[PDB]
RNA sequence: ACGGGGAAUCAGGGUUCGAUUCCGGAGAGGGAGCCUGAGAAACGGCUACCACAUCCAAGGAAGGCAGCAGGCGCGCAAAUUACCCACUCCCGACCCGGGGAGGUAGUGACGAAAAAUAACAAUACAGGACUCUUUCGAGGCCCUGUAAUUGGAAUGAGUCCACUUUAAAUCCUUUAACGAGGAUCCAUUGGAGGGCAAGUCUGGUGCCAGCAGCCGCGGUAAUUCCAGCUCCAAUAGCGUAUAUUAAAGUUGCUGCAGUUAAAAAGCUCGUAGUUGGAUCUCUCUCGGCCGAAGCGUUUACUUUGAAAAAAUUAGAGUGUUCAAAGCAGGCCGCCUGGAUACCGCAGCUAGGAAUAAUGGAAUAGGACCGCGGUUCUAUUUUGUUGGUUUUCGGAACUGAGGCCAUGAUUAAGAGGGACGGCCGGGGGCAUUCGUAUUGCGCCGCUAGAGGUGAAAUUCUUGGACCGGCGCAAGACGGACCAGAGCGAAAGCAUUUGCCAAGAAUGUUUUCAUUAAUCAAGAACGAAAGUCGGAGGUUCGAAGACGAUCAGAUACCGUCGUAGUUCCGACCAUAAACGAUGCCGACCGGCGAUGCGGCGGCGUUAUUCCCAUGACCCGCCGGGCAGCUUCCGGGAAACCAAAGUCUUUGGGUUCCGGGGGGAGUAUGGUUGCAAAGCUGAAACUUAAAGGAAUUGACGGAAGGGCACCACC
RNA sequence: GAAGACGGUCGAACUUGACUAUCUAGAGGAAGUAAAAGUCGUAACAAGGUUUCCGUAGGUGAACCUGCGGAAGGAUCAUUA
């Protein structure tokens, strides 16, 4: 059941059992890691690579041909972002609601959708200095946001 | 009552009220002054 | 959440055994679930079970004999000395000639008059009749 | 449902120890404030002396006059009415004269047909009221 | 509240008591200060002060029972101003003296153990039973007694010489002598309606006296009071009062409850707490192959060990005359015993390694190897002796190289975050439309119009109502509107745009346990109401009138201030309801419905084709619901959850404990206030209450009937 | 080597304030309690003669009444294209 929502919904991917990379496919996983850093040259998040090998690269899990997954692939050539990847989308989805909220103040959805949006960051960013992925000092301040994304 | 001295204090007043008061008619009999102290004896 | 995975798949086996089935799953399986449904099926209460993998947590189909009257989770695991496992199956059990308390000692998980002969205690995990 | 945890010792030992005061049979005996307002405080019987013999009625759908005692206890000055059980035992009683005094059975309630009374005679003038109403002793004067 | 050892009760769990004879503490009327001494802040030592108080010749002197006795006072509540160092032990110069320590008696129904108040025989029964007689009735064959029938045989309780006991006595044990027939050498305390064993027998009283824990009894036939008889229960004991334990699964860990009986917070977020998904099969330097020393990441768990005062408790042995006890005893100088278990938590110890927490390398300042450098430096080496320099030894720090099968468990029918096309009376801002109502302008024809069960208050030629054209003002968004949709809940419907959110679905994306429930703390919170402005169309608390009425200060009708509307603050409550906490698993059917995805005949439109829409037939996922059923529950009504519950344990919050007093009083806190939160007790009651049944009643309906009903 | 003094320290206690707490004499009135079978309506239980109940504001002889907003624990589980 989902966190800050009623809802107790069944919806996500399927992996198969057969783990192996199939037979048509004609990538080397060096060739898969040259297309996964011009891909990230590009500005983009490892959610949104690991899509664009699926859908035109024919690539249906990267840590089925390299044997590593993507974050550890771009943490390791050095082109990997300082917060990471669902910590930027709440803080940035944070600021977008903060922002919209200074010019309609009586608006009382969006002053409660924000405390969800605030509660989630909490819960991630106790995680990330847990696992020290952050350090042990970083803070949502919500006036320092709009330099943080 | 309150609080354990307050009430330790509040049994001492009430015994020294009641000792004193069971003193004030002892004197009425016997003393060295002495008004006799009149002993009838009878057989059964 | 799914506090207890044992719980869930001992109470999925005791709705079965009311409705009259042949055959439950119990999905997921721990390695404790497998001990477990592994000393019921050595003294005759289950009977043969398939251990399904998928590459995740495997799921259990057991074909049930009707046998079982009840089966039991206790929670938490209290810890068990020998000298105080006689309170246990007096209120857990309904005889003295029937009926099994599982406990996990560290010869491994067994029963109650196991766990006497080898002189153990453990903590309680259940109990089946 | 209940906490069942293993480490939930001080959830469950506090949880009753405060369930416990909305007992009244527990908060009678445990807050103080009911053995300060009882006139004996907390002894099986008492002494005291006779005010007068009121007799008190008899309560709704049976009728007589029950004949109690006005005692005023010695120990601490408080009044009781007190009840004179048996048949012809007012008359063994005078004003002014000094009375044994119990609870009549319901531990500080009243019993049954008599309202508001919670103590029955014992003895009076230091003789048992069984010896006076079976004639085995004196009414002492 | 001195603490323990322990005591009562108890299925298992528990609960309560422990002043009290053993261990430890403290204190000698209340505080304080000392002397002496190995040891005291000592009180049967001293010095003061505060409190009491004794003598006195008035100048002075002496005090400390919570030692043993004893007295007063207090109280419901507790023994002799007795004898002795003989026992157990202690002190002293000590085999010798002393000890209210202690022992022995006295008082003692605290309490615990044993245990009398009669046994037997012969007769007789208008007693029973066994063998025969069809039955009358025949018998020492066995029993019984409302036989105060007879009869001896037995004995203590007492009375009492003697011994014994003891320090001396008593008591018990042992023995003389006396000692039982209504064996008057009399057994009592409560009861006889039900709980609860046992009399609707007789006399008295007549809702009186009184009984009765509770229910109830008593108003002239009382099964219940006052008594007589008879019967019952325990029995040298039995009632009563109060504390407490069980009964009480009515405090619930085991093990309760929360829709309607008492009770789930209005909703949501949230820190602490509590609880958390799969996954991983002992070796180096020495001594005689066997011991040291190290571990390995740290623990919880479990098993063993050793340490845990005696007494108590459990339990072994033992004929105290039995027993409660005791630690004695037994054999014809000897032979014995004085065991043992239990002794939570915490701390030591050793074995196990399942479960449960935790580490171990991910920008490799990682493991294992041998290679080199820098700094310090061991102490043996040169027959001893002073000086130099190595080697090694042991550390501490850096640079290459080899080697690691070099090092990341999976991707939860757990969760977050991307992305995709949709969806919705979700939210805010701006804009737009609609008829109506009220007011106003003008025209028309005219005396009525309003409202009611009836009227009346009210507007009318200072022309009402009605038909027509316009103007404005503020309010409200029908029908379409559903047991449909969205929202955390309150809550949300005209058009259009803008702004920022969301669920569900789809996915061979991503992170990889980030989660569940929640003190403290926090956001939103219908209606009403309070401070400030803006506006006032309808409606309208209060108020004024008119009517109904025995009476109306209400229902009904006409006016009508605050309010109802807009914005800035507060308030934080509701029958805030599904009267039903949230998360999770398992458990029957059926047909619909909303949103998304997938597959499929065949009909419409975009001219024919593709694609999309509209349908039609299914399937999958998540929603609001419905019907149904011997799934099972429940006191039932009823509930697919209110199921999976004595076959009781998935996680976790709140919260109830007979009815009243009372959500009151007080205290704190919040508020402009209104009020909100938190929240008693004294006393008072034996029922209050929930579901369901059968009547009865209805100024509730449907139907039906009668000249004791009407027409 | 006694009396006695200076100074230090320990500290009982005394005096006066403040905060209290408790024993004690006094008109006035205050609330609940023991009953009450005393008088006017009949709020409620039937559609209880204005369905009832809940919150909240206002007014009274009073049970109460009325304005707003709910609920059914209602007197409808239903009203026709």
């Amino acid at each position: 059941g989902r966190m800050h929502a009623p809802g107790k919904g069944l919806s996500q991917s399927a992996l198969p059992y057969r783990r192996s990379v199939p037979t048509w496919l004609k990538l080397t996983s060096d060739d898969v890691k040259e297309q996964i850093y011009k891909l990230a040259k590009k500005g983009l998040t490892p959610s949104q690579i690991g899509v664009i090998l699926r859908d035109s690269h024919g690539v249906a899990q990267v840590r089925f041909v390299t044997g590593n997954k993507i974050l550890r692939i771009l943490k390791s050539k050095g082109l990997a972002p300082d917060l990471p990847e669902d910590l930027y989308h709440l803080i940035k989805k944070a600021v977008a609601v903060r922002k919209h909220l200074e010019r309609n103040r009586k608006d009382k959805d969006a002053k409660f959708r924000l405390i969800l949006i605030e509660s989630r960051i909490h819960r991630l960013a106790r995680y990330y200095k847990t696992k020290r992925v952050l350090p042990p000092n970083w803070k949502y301040e919500s006036s320092t946001a709009s330099a943080l994304v | 009552e309150l609080s354990r001295v307050d009430q330790r204090h509040r049994a001492s007043q009430l015994r020294k009220q009641k000792k004193e008061a069971v003193l004030a008619e002892k004197r009425q009999l016997g003393g060295k002054d002495g008004p006799p102290h009149q002993v009838l004896v009878v057989p059964l | 959440v799914r506090m207890n995975v044992l719980a869930d798949a001992l109470k999925s086996i005791n709705n079965a055994e009311k409705r009259g089935k042949r055959q439950v799953l119990i999905r997921p399986c721990s390695k404790v679930i497998v001990r477990f449904l592994t000393v019921m099926m050595k003294h005759g209460y289950i009977g043969e079970f398939e251990i399904i993998d998928d590459h995740r947590a495997g799921k259990i189909v057991v074909n049930l004999t009707g046998r079982l009257n009840k089966c039991g989770v206790i929670s938490p695991r209290f810890d068990v000395q020998l000298k105080d496992l006689e309170k246990w199956q007096n209120n857990l059990l309904p005889s003295r000639q029937f009926g099994f308390i599982v406990l996990t000692t560290s010869a491994g998980i067994m029963d109650h008059e196991e766990a006497r002969r080898k002189h153990t205690g453990g903590k309680i995990l259940g109990f089946f009749f | 449902g209940k906490c069942r945890g293993l480490r939930t010792a001080r959830k469950l030992r506090s949880h009753r120890r405060d369930q416990k005061w909305h007992d009244k049979q527990y908060k009678k005996a445990h807050l103080g404030t009911a053995l300060k307002a009882n006139p004996f405080g907390g002894a099986s019987h008492a002494k005291g002396i006779v005010l007068e013999k009121v007799g008190v009625e008899a309560k709704q759908p049976n009728s007589a006059i029950r004949k109690c005692v006005r005692v005023q206890l010695i120990k601490n000055g408080k009044k009781i009415t007190a009840f004179v059980p048996n048949d012809g035992c007012l008359n063994f009683i005078e004003e002014n004269d000094e009375v044994l005094v119990a609870g009549f059975g319901r531990k500080g309630h009243a019993v049954g047909d008599i309202p508001g009374v919670r103590f029955k005679v014992v003895k009076v003038a230091n003789v048992s009221l069984l010896a006076l109403y079976k004639g085995k002793k004196e009414r002492p004067r």
